[PDB]
């Protein structure tokens, strides 16, 4: 009865802008907002993740609960897909972009509350954005030279690792480090080339123990065990290692090849047969002087006889990413046949050994001052399981934004714990205060969005979010004797945990953001939010 | 008088669902409107998203449940095979048509007498387009003024940034294409290409063809200044014998060099390929040598083609080879045995692009390609979609005013001027009938939903952009002069179009206004809805 | 933002209510106007139902829900007293004049906007009623032109037959009370009297007074010619001994003879007033002589009378005696022991009508009666109810215009003049706003609702009609020439009212246009209704 206007697509309740899709679709990612506004800064929130199949892990992670989180509402996926975009070419930012574009949003809901469209909005938004990114390239104070020192990449390697894992960081910032400056090489000015490919650097956890026995290893290691006797090699420089990718057994015929047996003759010949190729396939292995042999598949009886005669090392290695993997650091090519690894092909490991991390026994592949791995492996430990498991994806966060420092100025660095964040929101103010008109609203609002970096990192530390951010402010909105300003563009927030009062100077503890996270996020949280800005209906069809 | 399982509206309730239904699809696609209108979200049901504003994809990517708006939606999607714009403008103008000729029906105005007043008045409409359309110059040389022509037709479209980027790609792709001597153009020789991991913002206009499948060997050449084409359908992939045959060996030395023996016919093919190369530009400086092999190549002659400084692509896809030997003017060679230098092509710069997951080769700078690419660049699945339609919507705005060269300065001044003609020509030639002049007063008043959508989704005040628009016009009428007057959507007051830059097409307008007029008519001369085993 | 027990209703949907609520009203009284009306039935559920066109009744007695068209039908029953008409001239103007005001505020135009346009155009159609209206004559003997004027006022309320019979009796009772001096005029002079037992037709004017108690004896004249007129406030009844008494006697036939004695006291009051007539033209030819006592006559008293042919009347109510000094110039006597031949009055024929069940004196033919009564004749009350109010108003009508010599040509003649005036004059000017003019826009178009209105009651096509109006009118006015174009209802054509005799009041419409243009307003300027305690 209850007649309805308006709705004539598939009997579909489509809101139009009258009805408010925009402040709706903006109240749907409020909920997502919230739960990653706890996430960011070195005292951020744990969440727990049940997968569907039955795997309950805790991380402190935004991107990785939005990976988990089976996302429906449009007006939250077009902020998912900011986050990948963080993801793509960047290693970090996720929650810079997620916590700002939220933010963004919110104030846009107070303007439209006041009658400024939706379209005036979104210019302001965007011009705005464009002043963002010039001023950020003035706020430079060092740079990163690229000379691939260890001291230089834990300045970087620190901060990144801090909001993933608290309280390791110095710890796990020289696992990282020594692992990116064993793989990265000894060079300067040289950007014509690219180099340091993030899956250069594993990590492998063992369950029990502590990060205090952690280490690095300078080659690769594997969860197989030596199958065949010899479970080591010798104390020598260069042993000659064959890789195979055809399991090291009889060869088989292409079509049919099915051996029938009558006679109790044809056994006794069939077996010599066998016997003797196998032999004679590890025997042109031996006799090119290999003293490990790597299969990508099993190993035969026979062969196995065989190669423990030889005195040849063997070892499983089933996942094609790790057979590629060692080719990086004995140089041997996988052989698509067997009984011929021509010498070109094999490759040289002055060391490989079993070892024990955690009570687990691996094999490891390894060369030390000498004839150096182009990959490098980050051993932790750890008995808690849900801990372990981020520690693992704190070491991976590490090497990713090392790979952020990239030619086009990716060195630069600015002050961090919200020391930016502060500054733009004096900066951008004053563009909207000189820009005339209507634009000056959004431009100001734009500014606003952005204490919620400063808030964000004060209640997390359990401060008092309405004594630190006026003192942050009163920080920054000081007298200098000059123009420009110099002591106060440091000032940041103190994640202390303390009592009273106060900031702390990012020069105390080396705080720096990269520009190019800056402006990259810079770049996406306004796109995400002016996107679900332009949306004032969604409407579903079949395509 | 109805049978069962069956359902009709004999009383005028026949018209009000026709009405509202036709206002419910008005108000939605009319904030679509303009460069300051908003974008639709379209849901797959899938999960996937795809945001617009193009009306014909608005309309025939969404569902509808009205009877009647589906007959709307279908009759001004047809204009996207008639001028490939208007879409939107049309459902806004039925719309608009049906809401004035139903005030009239409601004071008795019979249909019939609303329907002879549309046709009376469209007639006088495409007069008075044919007097208001400006004649373009007859030269293609003029950059400047198709820039203006691509540069409206995005703004509709994209987000005004992008726009700068796009602008001078779909002006200068359709030009590249357009025949000497002020022939004709087909836009379909702009190939529109969509690449991932890069901003849209990337966008860029390529000369020649981009292929998918690049070298395969790290010494490949990475650039090479001026090279010759070989266009081969010859396989070099190792080969074995034609006929049953086997390899016999008692040693592995035999065995390999049995194997070997035949490989040898893949290597003689490649010395007559390599000869050629030496025979051309063998030595010569800045010069190298392409192969965009159809089939498979082994490794091994990727090896031997890479020492040689050759670059070696290969399975090619039938479109890039049947293209390629145009834009380099090579010939297919499908036996090696009678390769000669008469095979060859010629291209300029020739390099791959290394992008995280692909490589692209570019086959650019040739002496007739006769053929442009677009790379539309994007991260995510609807950027890449809104970017693609706002490309191939400017290339279609260009190539129609080069075609047509009829231009109509646009932000309102046709429907604004039209609107105020229609109203003074009723009245000075009483043409019609004392009571058919309720039609042309109601299609007059139609036509300014155009301009009051456009502007009221700039958010200014629509009452006021019309009334100064009307001021100006007074002004001109009155000194006896020819003036276009608009609204600026972005300053509120009045504009001269001709000066911002702001045209539209002829043959959008001429059957924007007639398939609009038509579509009411039809809906309006409805007298039943008939419903029966539905 | 809601208290319980209050409503606060926003979103523009007090605007929508109040519309929606005039519209109702506008359709109640819209089937009610001009001679084609219809009917309307109104029961007072204890089984009287009362028949009328009377917008005044039928506004007072319609019981009304919606809250807005109380405000309406109110500030109209104010506007009834103030014009004495047009009472559904204003509802039908202020609903047209909601219905288009809310068309244009649906498109952005704000409510003040509209109501400023609105009392600029009222301004402008007050400047054009006084170039409109025609000075009538002042001589009284305008009997002719009056004529007109009652049918214009009774054809509207009656069933066009009946108008036959109340145009000689509207026009000649006001003019017979009508002084031909500059003096006054006071309709309260013609006295509104209802009787049953006749038919509608035979609605009669009467010089003189009626009154109800006639004659109780059979030989008293029904007919009285040239009649003395005695007006006597003291009962001659049966009267007894002053004081306490008895009759003390010895002999039967004694009894009856003291009685008679005490029968003297009334006697003697008999002989002086039979001694009145015999001092005061006795015996003279064509002189008769009529009692009006206001107390009662004693059987035998009137018997006394009835032997000398005098009429003698009893028991009479005030009301008629003391008009009665003042029509037949005698003077009342509070008793007969004051009784002077100077006191009688003098009349023409005072007859006795008689009836089934009722008796009425008539006293006409007097020298200066100041004083007239009109006799409404009906079998029910339906009849009696609609002819009550068409000589009411009637009377008004007609005294209105001998009072204000201010006449206006009717037929719609007026307001759709002030629709073209408006239009012309608001293109003419633009003196407003580029925003009010909306407003005069909507003014002037609304005005048409009661040509309009007229017509389609008509049966005629008003989308016909008042085009042929609007033509002949151009016409007049392309000729250099006067001329009055109105509404012909019962051809269908055009005609000049002050030919054909269709008139309208200067001061009802003159209000009609003032009241209703502040109506609209006052309901336009509701942003929100405000609901609490309820």
């Amino acid at each position: 009865q209850n007649p309805n206007a308006g709705l004539f697509k598939q009997g579909y309740n489509s809101y139009s802008n009258a009805d408010g899709q925009i402040i709706k679709s903006i109240a749907a990612i409020r909920e997502l907002h919230q739960m990653c506004l706890t996430s960011m800064g070195p005292c951020g929130r744990n969440k727990i993740i049940v997968n569907h199949l039955g795997k309950i892990i805790i991380t402190n992670d935004a991107a990785t609960m939005l990976r988990e989180l089976d996302i429906v509402h449009p007006a939250v996926k077009v902020l998912v897909m900011a986050t990948e975009q963080q993801k793509i070419d960047m290693g970090d930012g996720t929650n810079l972009v997620m916590i700002l574009a939220g933010e963004l949003l919110n104030v846009s809901e107070k303007l439209i509350s006041m009658g400024l469209s939706a379209v005036e909005i979104i210019q302001g938004y965007n011009m705005a954005r464009k002043f963002t990114l010039k001023e950020l390239d003035e706020m430079v104070v060092g740079e990163i030279t690229d000379k691939n020192d260890k001291n230089e990449l834990l300045k970087m390697i620190k901060p990144v690792i801090s909001s993933k894992k608290y309280g390791s960081e110095d710890i796990l910032s020289e696992l990282v480090s020594e692992a990116v400056s064993h793989v990265l090489p000894v060079a300067q000015q040289a950007g014509e080339i690219p180099y340091f490919n993030v899956d250069s650097i594993r990590v492998v956890k063992i369950m029990g123990g502590s990060l205090s026995n952690s280490t690095v290893i300078k080659g690769m290691v594997f969860n197989r065990e030596p199958e065949g006797h010899v479970k080591s090699l010798s104390e020598d420089k260069k042993h000659k290692v064959a890789v195979f990718t055809c399991p090291l057994d009889i060869a088989n015929t292409e079509t049919k090849g099915t051996v029938l047996l009558h006679n109790a003759q044809e056994m006794l010949d069939f077996s010599k047969g066998e016997e003797k190729q196998i032999d004679a396939m590890m025997k042109e292995i031996a006799d090119m002087g290999v003293e490990c042999i790597v299969a990508g598949a099993g190993v035969g009886e026979l062969a196995l006889h065989y190669l423990n005669r030889y005195g040849i090392l063997v070892l499983k290695v089933p996942s094609k990413f790790e057979l590629r993997r060692l080719c990086r650091v004995c140089g041997a090519t996988p052989l698509p046949r067997l009984g011929a690894p021509t010498p070109e092909e094999l490759g040289l490991v002055e060391t490989v050994k079993t070892m024990e991390i955690g009570g687990d026994r691996v094999t490891v592949f390894k060369q030390e001052q000498g004839e150096i791995s182009r990959t490098s492996t980050i051993i932790l430990r750890g008995a808690t399981q849900n801990n372990l498991d981020d520690i693992e994806r704190a070491i991976d966060d590490g090497v990713a934004a090392v790979k952020g420092l990239m030619k086009p100025s990716g060195g630069k660095l600015l002050p961090g714990a919200g020391a930016t964040e502060i500054e733009l929101i004096s900066r951008i103010t004053k563009y909207g205060e000189r820009t005339p008109g209507l634009l000056q609203l959004a431009i100001k609002q734009f500014a606003v969005a952005f204490e919620v970096v400063p808030r964000t990192l004060a209640e997390t530390a359990g401060l008092d979010v309405n004594e630190v951010l006026p003192n942050l402010y009163a920080a920054h909105n000081v007298t200098e004797p000059g123009a420009v300003k110099t002591d106060h563009l440091y000032k940041g927030v103190d994640i202390d945990g303390e009592s009273d009062e106060g900031v702390k100077d990012i020069r105390e503890e080396n705080i720096y953001d990269m520009l190019a996270t800056k402006k990259f996020a810079i770049n996406v949280a306004t796109e995400a939010a002016t996107t679900v800005l332009s949306i004032d209906q969604i409407i579903m069809a079949k395509k | 008088l109805l049978n069962p399982k069956a359902e009709s509206l004999r009383r005028d309730a026949a018209l009000k669902v026709n009405v509202t239904s036709a206002e419910g699809l008005q108000s939605v696609l009319e904030t679509n409107l303009g460069p300051k209108g908003t974008l639709k979200m379209l849901v797959d049901g899938a999960g996937n998203i795809k945001l617009t504003k193009d009306g014909k994809v608005l309309l025939t990517e969404m569902q509808i449940q009205s009877p009647t708006a589906v007959l709307i939606a279908r009759a001004a999607a047809a204009q996207d095979e008639i001028t490939g714009d208007g879409t939107t403008t049309v459902v806004c103008l039925v719309g608009e048509l049906l809401r004035q000729a139903h005030r009239f029906i409601q004071e008795g105005v019979h249909p019939r007498i609303i329907t002879d007043g549309f046709e009376i008045a469209r007639k006088e409409s495409m007069k008075f387009l044919d007097e208001f359309k400006i004649s373009k110059t007859n030269l293609s040389n003029d950059r400047e003024f198709l820039l203006q022509v691509a540069r409206s037709s995005l703004l509709t479209k994209v987000d005004a940034d992008l726009t700068e980027v796009l602008t001078p790609i779909v002006t200068d792709a359709v030009l590249s294409v357009y025949d000497a001597q002020a022939d004709n153009l087909d836009l379909h020789m702009v190939e529109i290409m969509q690449m991932q991991h890069l901003s849209p913002k990337d966008t860029t206009f390529i000369k020649g063809l981009v292929l998918d499948h690049g070298g395969r060997h790290p010494d490949m050449p990475t650039r090479v200044k001026n090279a010759y084409v070989l266009i081969l359908n010859v396989s070099l992939e190792y080969e074995k014998t034609e006929v049953n045959s086997g390899f016999f060996y008692s040693s592995a030395d035999q065995r390999d060099k049995l194997a070997a023996s035949e490989r040898k016919f893949v290597d003689a093919k490649l010395k007559k390929i390599i000869d050629l190369k030496n025979e051309v530009c063998g030595m010569d400086p800045d010069k190298g040598f392409v192969i965009i092999n159809q089939k498979g190549i082994d490794p091994m002659s990727l090896d031997v083609f890479a020492k040689h400084n050759i670059l070696a692509l290969r399975r090619a896809k039938r479109r890039n080879m049947e293209r390629l030997q145009l834009v380099t003017g090579g010939e297919a060679q499908n036996s090696v045995e009678d390769l000669s230098p008469q095979i060859l092509g010629f291209s300029g710069l020739v390099y791959q692009e290394t992008i995280g997951e692909e490589k692209f080769t570019y086959v650019t700078e040739n002496t007739d390609p006769k053929s442009c690419t677009i790379l539309i660049k994007g991260s995510t699945h609807y950027a890449l979609a809104q970017t693609k339609d706002a490309v191939r919507d400017g290339l279609r705005a260009v190539a129609n005013v080069l075609k047509d060269k009829n231009i109509i300065p646009g932000a309102g001044a046709f429907y604004i001027a039209l609107s105020r003609y229609l109203r003074s020509a009723n009245m000075n030639k009483l043409g019609a009938k004392g009571k058919t002049k309720t039609g042309i007063e109601a299609f007059a008043e139609a036509l300014l939903v155009i301009p009051k959508t456009l502007v009221k989704n700039s958010g200014f005040d629509p009452l006021d952009v019309l009334a100064m628009v009307e001021d100006e016009l007074d002004d001109a009428q009155d000194s006896d002069e020819t003036r276009y007057v608009g609204v600026d959507l972005n300053i509120g007051d009045s504009c001269d179009p001709t000066i911002e830059g702001i045209w539209d097409s002829y043959r959008v307008l001429r059957n924007a206004i007639t398939g609009a007029t038509g579509i009411a008519s039809n809906l309006l001369l409805c007298d039943e809805l008939l419903r029966a085993g539905r």
